Order: structure tokens, then C-alpha cells, then sequence
RNA sequence: CUCCGAACGGUAAGAGCCUAGCAUGUAGA
RNA sequence: UUUCUCUUCAGAUCGCAUAAAUCUUUCGCCUUUUACUAAAGAUUUCCGUGGAGAGGAA
């Protein structure tokens, strides 16, 4: 499901923080950058020009790339849910609210 | 459909509770200890 | 993507 | 590349032995 | 002072020919078919775009992967595609069959790439958790998997030559053991960085190599940093050498340091242009490969396109 | 106008007493 | 001259007919599944079969 995609995105973000410009091994940062990226994605979900400040250039670039990947996955899940909307194929009760919110 | 599974889980929990209540103060636990 | 989706939904 | 052919033959024999053992 | 400084290889300059923007997402794998008639262009939209090699026209699509397929190759003796990714679906796309019958199995986690041997009846798949499955052709199983990775395998490779291993885990641990032995006879516990650029340089032995920081040469027998290249701080995401011994390494940060064949240091120092849809700092060279004729370099950036960097006629490339 | 189907979704859980078709073939002094 | 062993190559309606399973699509169903229905494509399993060494009885 989408949980596996989210976990893969989080693992990719961790790998990027470890390898994509880690600023050298000098007791580097932690998942607080992941929290900043998640907050930036939530802000973009509001269609606002907010972003994830307080970080270097490649960190922000990787954050934007991961956010675009997660948003593409969400749009694809929404398209798959809307495809099974007219017919439905006996959709469950919880998926309906999620698809409706995404749309 | 899931209400059946929920009721089954509730009945299993109630049966386990009743078994524990009957066994804790059981004749072999409480009344058996009453003679000691 | 968004145009055809919002048009047919 | 005769050594390449020898290594390939060894790999094929090993794969056949593994298939006969498992399958 | 620097190596090959007073001996500038008078090679021609690159020249962009055209960009085939038809993919939907960051391109994962880009490879030209052996017959110079197909161009396997992967994308993260769950759709392998097999376009024309030299023409670049839309030939046909191929789905089956649920997520982005970060692994795509085409065999020589086995006329069928070879996909590999987190979906765990290998698209055995034959030129005449046009279906998916490979059914790659063996990896109990995601997959970042795979590689099929040209001669030996074996392959390799970069599993996610700890696996390195040597998918045997027409077996769909890693009967003899050289498992020496503690994380997501960066890349995989094996052929009839005698380096005997090419692989590396994401936990800073590689397995440069004998592919025939299977056991970790030689643990390549080095290259803690994201080593993802191992392109064949000049000769099969004593060739070049790369790395995301201070890329240098390597050696098939026992390894050796002979061709001391410059400080390639750019994260080399991949490398595909030219037909005439030249080398080109695609960078993940957009700054693809183009080094000569024997020079090692960046001869061109090219970079990834900002596409019209892309952002300011968001792109990065995902793939770069020369065609079967070595006439136009197929460079696929993150803008969902594939540029054809052809060669120009000019000898004014002499630099100390 | 002769084409005829089966299993699961099923039997509350309980403390005291009682009865039994089955199974090893050996190491060693 | 007749048979039994076996590594081996089959695109001959390999077998003047005819079984199943797995996967991917399309219908009928559908209360959940396994058993399912009738059409297409591919991969295997079983009853087998053909043509070529070597080794064993009359």
C-alpha cells in the first residue's frame, strides 16, 4: 500500500542525508531535518509558497525532490482511487473518505 | 460483517475473564487453601 | 493530469 | 579468453549441480 | 603539474542534438538496445519507455512495475528485457513477445538495480535489506547468490572476465569475493560513500573507475588507483564509457564532471541545464550512455527527457 | 426439455472423579 | 536377429487425440475464501513418443 511508498521515501531521505552532502562525518544531524521536510510538504499541500528554510542548498534540493516524489505517489494513488469511483468495485468504508479528501 | 468478529473477540475476552475469576478463587486455589 | 481528472470527476 | 570459457563452464556445472540438489 | 596536462587529448566537443521529453518522472534507467533499433528508457511513472535508439521516436511502452523501476537492462544471448526495482517485477520484454514473463524472485525487500551477465548464465539484483540475488537465466531464483551486502546494494555486475565481483552495500560494506566460490573470500569493506559509478574505461584490465568524492581509476585484477583523476566531488550516479576508450560519469547533483579517457580530471566539466519545467536546484544526471555507434550520447536528466549529445568538428581543445 | 455441488464462516467457556487404542528397541558396565 | 539399462538431440498433426495446474487479461457470478463458469496469450507437470553412443541375454 501507500505505507510502503512512504517508508521507501523516508529511507531514501535518510540515505540522502547520509550520502547527499552530509557535511562530513562530524556528529551530523538527525531526523529533525526529516520533520522539517514533512512540515514543508504539509505546507505545500496547502498550495502556499512556503518551503523548508534553515538548511543548506543540497539538503533543500533533496527535500524538494523527495516531496515531489511523495506528491506524485499521492496523486497516483488518488487517480487509482478515482478510477475505482464510478464503478467502485465495492469499495470499503475507509478508502472512500481518503479518496474524497485527496480529491 | 466485522461486527461478528468484534462480538467474538468480546465474548472471548469475557470467557477468559470468567475462567480467570473461577480459577483464581477456585476450589483448588481458594477453598483448597481454606483448609490450610 | 489534473485537467482531465477534474473534468471527468 | 579461454580462461573465461573455463570459468563459464565451472559456473554452468555448479548451477547444474545446485539444480540437481535442490530441484 | 597535473597528469596529462602537457598532453591534451585532442578529442571533439559534445553537441546537444535533441531532447525526447516523453517520460513522466525522474528517469531511472536508460540503455540502448544492442541492435541500434531500441532505446530502453525507464521512468518512475511505472512505465518503461522503449523508444528508438538513434531516432528517439515513441516505439512502445511497457508497464508491470507498481513503483519506479530503478533497474533495466537488455541481454544479448537472451532476447528479452530485464527489469528490476522495488516492485519485484522483471519485465521479460522480447522484441517479438512484448510481455512480462521473467518473474524476478529472491529479494525479500526492495530493489535498486540489477545486471545480467553477457555470457555466463547468471545475473545479479541489488536487493534492499541484505540480499544480492544472482538470478540465473531461465531459473527465476538466486541459487548461488553472492550475498555480502548489509544494506541496499548499490550496483551489481558479473561476466566471463576475471575481476570476479562487482557490488557494494549501502551500509559501507562490499563483497569483492570470487563469484564462483560464493563465500566472502574477499570482503570489500571500503568505499563508505555512495559508490555508484563503475564504468568500463579503456582496456578490460587496469581501467578507470569513479566515486562521489575524489574519483580515480581502478583495476580489474586486484584493483589499483593508477589514473589519479581530479577531485570529482560531484556524486557520480553512473558512468558509461565511450566506444573509443573515453569516459563520462553522470552526476546526481547535475554537475557531471566530464573527464577524458586517460586524463581523469574533468576535461569539459559540463553541468545539467535547468529544464523549463524543472526548478532552480532540483535536477541531476540520472543516466548517460553512448549509442551503439558512439555517435550521440544519450543523457537522461531528471526533467523526464533524454538528450542526444552529438560530437562537433573542432580541434581547438588544447589545454595545459 | 433432464446443468445434479461441497467445506469454512457452527455448535460458550468451566473447577471434582474415572476409564484407553498408541509409542522406544539403544548407549554402557 | 530380440530385449533392458541413459548421459544425449527433438519444433515431424514429436501423440490422425486430448489432461491438469500457475501467471496475465476479458465475462458471468458473488456473503469471505477455497472449490467455480467460458474466451485469449504464455510457462510448467503428468500418460508418452521419435533418433544416436556405450554396457548386459537368446
Amino acid at each position: 500500500v501507500e505505507s510502503h511508498f512512504d517508508l521507501e521515501l523516508r529511507a531514501a531521505v535518510m540515505h540522502d542525508i547520509l550520502d547527499m552532502m552530509p557535511e562530513g562525518i562530524k556528529q551530523n544531524k538527525a531526523r529533525t531535518i526529516l520533520q522539517h521536510l514533512s512540515e514543508a510538504w504539509r505546507c505545500w499541500k496547502a498550495n502556499i509558497p512556503w518551503k523548508v528554510p534553515g538548511l543548506p542548498t543540497p539538503i533543500e534540493n533533496m527535500i524538494l525532490r523527495y516531496v515531489k516524489a511523495k506528491a506524485d505517489w499521492w496523486t497516483n494513488t488518488a487517480h487509482y482511487n478515482r478510477e475505482r469511483i464510478r464503478r467502485g468495485a465495492t469499495v470499503d468504508k475507509t478508502v472512500c473518505k481518503k479518496n474524497l479528501g485527496r480529491l | 460483517e466485522a461486527r461478528k468478529r468484534e462480538l467474538k473477540k468480546n465474548k472471548k475476552q469475557r470467557m477468559m475473564v470468567r475462567a480467570a475469576v473461577l480459577k483464581m478463587k477456585d476450589p483448588k486455589q481458594i477453598i483448597r487453601d481454606m483448609e490450610k | 493530469e489534473f485537467h482531465k481528472k477534474f473534468m471527468e470527476k | 579468453e579461454e580462461a573465461i570459457k573455463e570459468i563459464t563452464e565451472k559456473t554452468r556445472v555448479a548451477l547444474e549441480k545446485s539444480v540437481s540438489q535442490k530441484v | 603539474k597535473a597528469p596529462t596536462m602537457p598532453k591534451p587529448q585532442w578529442h571533439p566537443p559534445w553537441k546537444l542534438y535533441r531532447v525526447i521529453s516523453g517520460h513522466l518522472g525522474w528517469v531511472r534507467c536508460i540503455a540502448v538496445e544492442p541492435g541500434n533499433q531500441w532505446f530502453v528508457t525507464g521512468s518512475a511513472d511505472r512505465t518503461i519507455k522503449i523508444w528508438d535508439l538513434a531516432s528517439g521516436k515513441l516505439k512502445l511502452s511497457l508497464t508491470g512495475h507498481i513503483s519506479t523501476v530503478r533497474g533495466v537492462i537488455v541481454s544479448t544471448r537472451s532476447p528479452y528485457l530485464f527489469s528490476c526495482g522495488e516492485d519485484k517485477q522483471v519485465k521479460c520484454w522480447d522484441l517479438e513477445y512484448n510481455k512480462v514473463i521473467r518473474h524476478y524472485h529472491g529479494h525479500l525487500s526492495a530493489v535498486y538495480g540489477l545486471d545480467l551477465h553477457p555470457t555466463i548464465d547468471v545475473l545479479v539484483t541489488c536487493s534492499r535489506d541484505s540480499t544480492a540475488r544472482i538470478w540465473d537465466v531461465r531459473t527465476k531464483a538466486s541459487v548461488h547468490t553472492l550475498s555480502g551486502h548489509t544494506n541496499a546494494v548499490a550496483t551489481v555486475r558479473c561476466q566471463a572476465a576475471e575481476p570476479q565481483i562487482i557490488t557494494g552495500s549501502h551500509d559501507t560494506t562490499i563483497r569483492l569475493w570470487d563469484l564462483v566460490a560464493g563465500k566472502t573470500r574477499v570482503t570489500l569493506t571500503n568505499h563508505k560513500k555512495s559508490v555508484r559509478a563503475v564504468v568500463l574505461h579503456p582496456r578490460h584490465y587496469t581501467f578507470a573507475s569513479g566515486s562521489p568524492d575524489n574519483i580515480k581509476q581502478w583495476k580489474f585484477p586486484d584493483g589499483s588507483f593508477i589514473q589519479n583523476l581530479s577531485g570529482h566531488n560531484a556524486i557520480i550516479n553512473t558512468l558509461t564509457v565511450n566506444s573509443d576508450g573515453v569516459l563520462v560519469s553522470g552526476a546526481d547533483n547535475g554537475t557531471m564532471h566530464l573527464w577524458d579517457w586517460r586524463t581523469g580530471y574533468n576535461f569539459q566539466r559540463v553541468h545539467a541545464a535547468v529544464q523549463p519545467g524543472s526548478l532552480d536546484s532540483e535536477s541531476g544526471i540520472f543516466a548517460c550512455a553512448f549509442d551503439q555507434s558512439e555517435s550521440r550520447l544519450l543523457t537522461a536528466e531528471a526533467d523526464k527527457t533524454i538528450k542526444v549529445y552529438r560530437e562537433d568538428d573542432t580541434a581547438t581543445e588544447e589545454t595545459h
